[PDB]
């Protein structure tokens, strides 16, 4: 039932009709029919954006710090694996940092949720009432102060597709960090160097068979 | 029409519009226990209370157990916690239990009287202004009001799905607790210890080799 | 202990009784050869006898001066001193099975009274109908209470024949 | 309407606009019935007034150096003697209970008979600040807002003392000394896995 002009995750396949192509990154992939219900699909679309944008920040926050250390840049946190950052000594105890984090994230997340329930109802600054986001925004794409450079005024449809594509790739990358670190016990870029050193004897088959 | 046993004859008393409006109706009543409509209404309340208590109880055994294994917490086995807690307690278990019966008895009595006369606990003047919030909703077993702080039940388009999830997880939790009791006697270890032992060697560590469940073999 | 009794595990008469019973079997076992069938049968009886006296003592039965186990029937004494498995627990075992039989039979009787010839279903059993009712009788305690609460368990006095008075 | 507790939300219809301190906050719909709301309106003001006295008293004792609010009654259980601003008070615990019960019963009995008179005025308004109706609207809002703040503050005293065991003034000093090492997240009870 899906339009044949739309791109497909499996060329030639007959895909569900409810994925009509409005959402970005709509390739008709839903073999388990999780998004069949329109009410749940609405929630999943936002959840995909949220997990996708945190994954992109997280992946960039795990490679660049490791890349800089390998280059030679020196700073107190250099050379610390992403899975050992918790034990590192910061200016404040980790417990107090977590407490501040939840209070700050309670404010912004409840503001974001208010918009999802009633879009356009959280666009106004509560203190400096003059400030406000433009009235045309949609859930998940605030704009206004969140888009200071005005990129959203261009080809928005292409930009949203680029965002979700990079986001889906970042989500897989973070899942790779968990699996690779758990099985190899080393940082992701060290794993890449091992693979490039001898690609033909460093596959997951080679590595896991040895550990078997 | 989803059934617990595809191709079997669904009981007639579970195919009525009233019965099919119950959450989790898969046509399962081989003993005909719910054949009487009045009894089915009472047993539906019993299933919800067992579901919700089992879910809270099993979560109070499984989550602390998993965290204890991970080292986040240090909680004893569910079957030893009562003794450990009472030693460091401020009251003997007899006085602790008696207070529990008084407090539980009071709220259970109010729920009991609501089953017999739905909405009757909203009788003006009975409670100190709070009776208005004790009328419940149009469905027995779903009080709402102060019992639903986030107001998730107000979403009509999601109401049927919420109820099905509750009964499905509730039925699963009840079987999990029955599994904990059986596995405690069969193996003499904790539920997470049983899970780890099975995963270590699934084909040699199970109930067919515990020496209790299958005596004929 | 309870009512002047003593545990069988601590009773001299109980221990003496076991010796006499085994002694009687041992005397008979002398006239048979080691591998002969009578010898095997007698030794099997001896093993069962030793297990029996071991099990009863383990169960915590009280013995009288005669050295024989005595049962405790008062629920309070039975539950206070761990004798609930003698009378109290067996009590509810029986009543469950007995009510099961009675309830299943009552259901069959009521079911066939709506047939064309009820008396023919009482000498030629409707086995398919009887079998279905037998399996559903496991929940009789629940079903019986509901009939009692619904007022359908009993018949009204106006429909029961009585003699002149 | 004082304001909105949840920007973008709709105020409940059953909360009157003129009701002082009305931010449209009733997610549980406890005040939906007019009879229930009438009782709750009085109870909130009574709670707020006691909390304002309770918080002001709790701070004054510790600021003036007579200990914290929690340790004040210990003399009645450790065999001590009562003091007020340092001067001994001859009464004992049994006498205090008897006089307080009689005095409060007479005073609270009179209030109960009035039938939910939140703002009596008259003898209770000697300076006549609320004599005018037009000005009373703003003053009632200030009373309920300071009262709601005091109720939260007292809950803070009780919760903070249970976690830390120190007085409200001592806790404030400790937080000011090491803000990032002395807070609810570092007391070892509020946040579990730390
Ligand atoms: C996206 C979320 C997220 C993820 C995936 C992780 C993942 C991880 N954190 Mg991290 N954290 C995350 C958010 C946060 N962490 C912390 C604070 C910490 C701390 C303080 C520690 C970790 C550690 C860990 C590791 C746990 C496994 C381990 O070694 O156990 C075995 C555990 C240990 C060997 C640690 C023993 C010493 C430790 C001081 C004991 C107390 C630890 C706390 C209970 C941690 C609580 C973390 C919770 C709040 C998220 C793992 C790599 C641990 C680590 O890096 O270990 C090498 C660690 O010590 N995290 C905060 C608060 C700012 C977070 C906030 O969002
Ligand atoms: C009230 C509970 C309940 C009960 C007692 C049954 C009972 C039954 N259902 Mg029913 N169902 C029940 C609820 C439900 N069923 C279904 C849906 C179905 C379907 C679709 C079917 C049945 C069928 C059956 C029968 C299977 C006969 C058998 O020997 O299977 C043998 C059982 C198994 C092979 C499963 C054993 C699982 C094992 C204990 C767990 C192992 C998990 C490990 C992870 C595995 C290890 C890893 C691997 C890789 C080695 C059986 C009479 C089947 C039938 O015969 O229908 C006519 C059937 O086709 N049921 C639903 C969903 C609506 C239910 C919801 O509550
Ligand atoms: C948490 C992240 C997340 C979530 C919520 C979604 C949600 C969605 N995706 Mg996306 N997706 C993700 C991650 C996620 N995706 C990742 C990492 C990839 C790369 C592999 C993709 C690739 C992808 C494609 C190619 C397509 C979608 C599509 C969709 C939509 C329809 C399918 C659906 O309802 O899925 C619901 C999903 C969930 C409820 C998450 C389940 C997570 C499981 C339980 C984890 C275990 C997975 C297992 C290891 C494999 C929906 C908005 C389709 C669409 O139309 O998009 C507009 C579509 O064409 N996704
Ligand atoms: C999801 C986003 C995310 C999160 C949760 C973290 C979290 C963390 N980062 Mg990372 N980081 C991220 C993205 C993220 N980073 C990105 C996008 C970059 C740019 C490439 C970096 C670059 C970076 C560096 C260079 C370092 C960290 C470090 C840290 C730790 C201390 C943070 C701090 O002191 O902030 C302070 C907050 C402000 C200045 C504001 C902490 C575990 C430090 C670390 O691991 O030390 C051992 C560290 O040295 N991060
Ligand atoms: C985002 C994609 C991605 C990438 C680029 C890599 C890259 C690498 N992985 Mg990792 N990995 C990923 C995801 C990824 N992984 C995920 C999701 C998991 C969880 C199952 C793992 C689990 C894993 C293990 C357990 C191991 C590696 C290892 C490796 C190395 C290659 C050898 C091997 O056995 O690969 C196997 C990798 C896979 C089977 C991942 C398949 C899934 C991805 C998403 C496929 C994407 C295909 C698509 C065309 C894009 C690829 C190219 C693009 C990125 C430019 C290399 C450093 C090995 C290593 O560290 O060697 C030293 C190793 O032992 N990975
Ligand atoms: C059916 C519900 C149920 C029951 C009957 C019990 C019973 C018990 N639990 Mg368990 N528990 C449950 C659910 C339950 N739990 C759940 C859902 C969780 C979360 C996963 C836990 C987590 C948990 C932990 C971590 C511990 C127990 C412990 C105990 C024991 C001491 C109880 C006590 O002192 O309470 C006193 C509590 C109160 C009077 C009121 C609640 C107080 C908490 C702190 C407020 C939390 C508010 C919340 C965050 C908002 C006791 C055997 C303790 C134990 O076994 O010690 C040996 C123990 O360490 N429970
Ligand atoms: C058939 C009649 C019958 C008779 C003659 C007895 C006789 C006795 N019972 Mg038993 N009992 C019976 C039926 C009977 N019981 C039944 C049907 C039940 C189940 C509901 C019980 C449950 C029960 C309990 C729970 C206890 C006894 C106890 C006793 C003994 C002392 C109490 C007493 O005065 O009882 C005379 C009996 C009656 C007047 C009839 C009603 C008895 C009620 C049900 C129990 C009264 C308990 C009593 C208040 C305990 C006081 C403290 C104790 C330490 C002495 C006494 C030998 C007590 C005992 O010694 O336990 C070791 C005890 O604790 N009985
Ligand atoms: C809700 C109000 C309230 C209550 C119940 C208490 C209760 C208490 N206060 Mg506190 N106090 C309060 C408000 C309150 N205070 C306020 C508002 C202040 C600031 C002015 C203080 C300042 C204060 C100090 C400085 C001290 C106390 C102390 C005490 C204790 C002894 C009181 C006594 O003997 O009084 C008897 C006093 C009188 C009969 C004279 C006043 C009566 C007036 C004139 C008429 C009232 C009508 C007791 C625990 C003492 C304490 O805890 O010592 C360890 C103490 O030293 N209070
Ligand atoms: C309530 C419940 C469990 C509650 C558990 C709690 C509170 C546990 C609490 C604690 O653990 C903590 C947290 C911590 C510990 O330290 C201490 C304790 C105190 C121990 C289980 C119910 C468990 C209930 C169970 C298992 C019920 C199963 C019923 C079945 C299978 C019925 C089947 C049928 O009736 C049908 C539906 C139709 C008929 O026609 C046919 C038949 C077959 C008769
Ligand atoms: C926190 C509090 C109440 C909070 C209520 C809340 C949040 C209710 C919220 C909601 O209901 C609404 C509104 C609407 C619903 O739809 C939703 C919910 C969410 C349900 C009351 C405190 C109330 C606090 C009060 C009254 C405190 C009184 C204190 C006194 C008198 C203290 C006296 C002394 O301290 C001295 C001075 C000296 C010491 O030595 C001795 C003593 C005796 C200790």
């Amino acid at each position: 039932k899906r339009d044949a002009a739309l791109p497909s995750w499996m060329p030639g396949a007959d895909l569900p009709g409810y994925l009509n192509g409005t959402l970005p990154g709509d390739f008709g992939f839903d073999p388990l029919y999780l998004g069949q219900d329109p009410v749940k699909l609405k929630w999943y679309a936002q959840a995909e954006l949220m997990n996708a944008r945190f994954a992109m920040l997280a992946v960039a926050g795990i490679l660049v710090p490791e890349l800089l250390s390998n280059i030679g840049f020196s700073w107190p946190g250099a050379g610390v694996a992403w899975y050992d950052a918790g034990k590192f000594e910061y200016f404040a105890p980790a417990s107090s940092l977590f407490g501040v984090q939840m209070l700050l994230f309670a404010w912004v997340e409840i503001r974001r949720y208010q918009d999802f329930v009633k879009p356009g109802s959280a666009n106004q600054d509560p203190i400096f009432t003059n400030n406000k986001l433009p009235d045309g925004n949609e859930p998940g794409y605030p704009g206004g102060i969140f888009d200071p450079f005005g990129w959203s005024k261009g080809d928005i449809k292409s930009l949203k597709l680029k965002e979700i594509k990079n986001g889906r790739l970042a989500m897989l990358a973070f899942a790779g960090f968990i699996g690779q670190a758990y099985t190899t016990g080393t940082t992701p870029l060290k794993n890449l160097s091992t693979h490039l050193a001898d690609p033909w004897s460093t596959t997951v088959w080679q590595n896991d068979l040895a550990r078997l | 029409r989803q059934s617990w046993l595809p191709g079997s004859q669904i009981p007639a008393h579970l195919d009525t519009p009233a019965a099919q409006a119950l959450a989790g109706n898969f046509g399962f009543d081989p003993l005909g226990l719910g054949k009487d409509p009045v009894a089915l209404r009472w047993y539906q309340q019993a299933e919800l209370i067992h579901c919700r208590t089992a879910m809270a109880g099993v979560a109070g055994i499984l989550i602390p157990g998993l965290l204890t294994k991970a080292g986040a917490l240090n909680v004893p086995e569910w079957y030893d916690a009562g003794k450990v807690a009472i030693e460091n307690s401020f009251a003997p278990w007899g006085s602790l239990l008696a207070v529990q019966l008084f407090l539980c008895g009071f709220v259970e009595a109010k729920r009991w009287q609501d089953i017999r006369k739905p909405g009757s606990q909203g009788e003006p003047g009975s409670f100190l202004g709070f009776e208005a919030s004790l009328k419940g909703t149009s469905e027995l077993g779903y009080p709402g009001g102060p019992f639903d702080p986030l107001g998730l039940s107000k979403e009509a388009d999601k109401w049927a799905d919420w109820k099905l999830k509750e009964v499905k997880n509730g039925r699963l939790a009840m079987l999990a607790f029955l599994g904990f009791v059986a596995q405690k006697y069969a193996t003499g270890a904790g539920p997470v210890d049983n899970l780890a032992a099975h995963l270590k060697d699934p084909w040699h560590v199970n109930y067919a080799t515990n020496g209790v469940s299958l005596p004929f073999l | 202990d309870i009512a002047g009794l003593t545990p069988c595990s601590e009773s001299k008469a109980y221990a003496k009784l076991e010796k006499k019973e085994l002694k009687t079997l041992e005397k008979r076992l002398k006239q048979y050869e080691a591998d002969s069938a009578p010898a095997v049968a007698l030794k099997a009886t001896m093993e069962r006898t030793k297990a029996r006296f071991a099990n009863y003592a383990k169960a915590g039965l009280l013995c009288g001066n005669d050295g024989l186990p005595h049962l405790i029937a008062d629920p309070g004494l039975a539950l206070k001193y761990g004798h609930a498995g003698e009378v109290f627990i067996p009590t509810f075992g029986f009543l469950y099975v007995a009510g099961y039989i009675g309830y299943v039979g009552r259901q069959y009787l009521i079911a066939v009274k709506g047939e064309a010839k009820p008396t023919d279903k009482e000498i030629i059993i409707d086995v398919p109908l009887a079998t279905k009712l037998a399996w559903q009788g496991a929940g009789w305690p629940l079903a019986a209470v509901q009939e009692l609460q619904r007022g359908t368990l009993l018949e009204k006095e106006e429909n029961i024949t009585v003699s002149p008075r | 309407k004082a304001g909105n507790w949840l920007p973008g939300s709709d105020a409940p219809a059953w909360l009157p606009d003129d009701l002082p301190g009305n931010y449209g906050f009733d997610p549980l719909s406890l005040g939906k019935e007019p009879a229930s709301l009438k009782r709750f309106t009085e109870s909130e003001v009574i709670h707020g007034r006691w909390a304002m006295l309770g918080v002001a008293g709790s701070l004054a004792v510790e600021l003036l150096g007579y200990g914290n609010w929690y340790d004040a009654p210990l003399w009645a259980v450790n065999g001590g003697k009562a003091t007020w601003f340092g001067i001994e008070v001859p009464f004992d615990l049994n006498a205090l209970l008897a006089f307080e019960f009689v005095a409060m019963a007479a005073a609270e009995g009179q209030r109960g008979d009035a039938g939910g008179v939140v703002y009596p005025g008259g003898a209770f308004d000697p300076l006549g600040f609320a004599k005018d109706s037009s000005k009373s609207g703003e003053l009632k809002l200030k009373e309920i807002k300071n009262g709601r703040l005091a109720m939260v503050a007292f809950l803070g005293f009780v919760a903070q003392h249970a976690a830390t065991g120190k007085g409200p003034i001592a806790a404030l000093g400790e937080h000011l000394a090491n803000p990032w090492g002395a807070n609810f997240a570092t007391n070892g009870i509020s946040v579990p896995f730390f």
